[PDB]
């Protein structure tokens, strides 16, 4: 079901990459980084989906050199891994004001404050979470004043998916 | 604790 | 989507609810046994978006406590979207009976190699919050541990990380 794992097999491009940054969390290992048009991204790997295996290997307490080493020496034509869809994830949709603000702060790509009576008070936004998301876009490694104009250019519906950071 |  | 519901007061003038400040929202922390609050369905982890249609935005734990108690009335009303944060796993005991982790205080603390928990990928600072359908939020870890020790292979649990 949806809260179970999928199966991907990857293929390392010409380059020897599948465009993969994997991090130890809670130890776990959760994607950082994919690039854009690699294996990763084609099998629809995001910034904090759940690695739990790795070529039938448990991810477990792996530190992120590890797993960095794991990817690097792995035998390129077939890497299995077994996915957990993004746990923790939350998609808030809010409402640009006569202002043009739904009504947040933020900081290094990370919520850190709430505006009083506006539209992401009114839907429970939270602070020290990651701005994956926007209206669809992945916005994991832009700097904050491009994660500005993806806000300030929207139509008035906002859609975020955020994770707790 | 102890594994459980 | 977030439900609405609406608590009863006790005769104490008490609903049986902690709620806790995280990230700018507010949370509920511990619901007590045959309360108005459990009679409603809040659990630990539901995040609460509003009280009496006022935005929980920013509150503090002691605002939040003292809304609940100036309430007007018998009745508070509460938007409440429900545990945001759970995940819930699936792990089976092993021919020797271990699922594979340590905890303390109600707290996931580490992950032992080549166990069901590794395998099916329990995290560390995660708090426990049901185990089998059984809320343990509250319970001492020796009781915790035993739910654990007696359990049927089949060990489900609902964890949270620890904010």
């Amino acid at each position: 079901g949806a809260m179970d794992p999928r199966e991907v097999i990857l293929c390392k491009d010409q380059d020897g990459k599948i465009g993969l940054r994997l991090k130890s969390i809670d130890n776990g290992i959760f994607v950082q980084l994919v690039q854009a048009n690699s294996p990763a991204s084609l099998v629809g790997l995001r910034f904090g989906d759940q690695v739990l295996q790795i070529n039938g290997e448990n991810c477990a307490g792996w530190s992120s050199d590890k797993a960095h080493k794991v990817l690097k020496q792995a035998f390129g034509e077939k890497i299995t891994m077994t996915i957990r869809d993004r746990p923790f994830e939350r998609t808030i949709t809010m409402h640009k004001d006569s202002t043009g603000h739904v009504g947040f702060i933020f900081k290094n790509g990370k919520i850190t404050s709430i505006v009083k009576d506006s539209s992401a008070a009114r839907n429970g936004l939270l602070t020290e979470h990651n701005i994956c998301e926007i209206n669809g876009q992945n916005v994991i490694g832009l700097k904050d004043s491009q994660i500005a104009d993806i806000l300030s250019t929207s139509g008035t519906v906002v859609t975020i998916t955020i994770m707790p950071a | 604790d102890s594994v459980f």
